[PDB]
């Protein structure tokens, strides 16, 4: 089909248009690792010395 | 062939357009299409002029049709009427002139029916 102008040939962006199985485990692993990096990244914005001070 | 007894060639480039060509008479007429756009007479248009390249008992005709597959489907009704006349096919690749190899018939994807023994 591919090997030809006529046949179906696929983009970019196929696997989250689908809606599938491997387009639902690419969501939540997008979420279930950008989760611990509003840990990491709020923890340390606590470390602002002058609010210590006003605390 | 039927005046002079001689081992004929025919070269038609190419059966698609005799096909497609015969599905702009049979609408123009005022007839319902068949499947999938063509005409309800497909199978007798082939029958009627195919059958008039044979050996007879005087001489032959031989015939080399070019085959052209719409969309890359090999089971449309325009391919796959034709293909029931054929009896060899030969395949020019692209990856074989690229080789250097001339001429650029492919050895594993040609098929003979009467390859037998």
């Amino acid at each position: 089909s591919s090997d030809t102008p006529e046949g179906v040939r696929s983009g970019a962006g196929a696997v989250r248009d689908a809606g599938g199985a491997f387009g639902k485990k690419e969501q939540a692993d997008e979420e279930r690792y950008f989760r611990a990096r509003a840990r990491e990244q709020l923890a340390a914005l606590k470390k602002h010395h002058e609010n210590e001070i006003s605390h | 062939r039927d005046q002079e007894g001689q081992d004929v060639l025919l070269f038609i480039d190419n059966i698609f357009r005799f096909t497609q060509a015969g599905s702009e008479v049979s609408a123009l007429l005022g007839r319902i299409p068949s499947a999938v756009g063509y005409q309800p007479t497909l199978a007798t248009d082939m029958g009627t002029m195919q059958e008039r390249i044979t050996t007879t008992k005087k001489g032959s005709i031989t015939s080399v049709q070019a085959i052209y597959v719409p969309a890359d489907d090999l089971t449309d009704p325009a391919p796959a009427t034709t293909f029931a006349h054929l009896d060899a096919t030969t395949v020019l690749s692209r990856a074989i002139a690229e080789l250097g190899i001339y001429p650029a018939v492919d050895p594993l994807d040609s098929t003979s029916r009467i390859m037998d023994p």
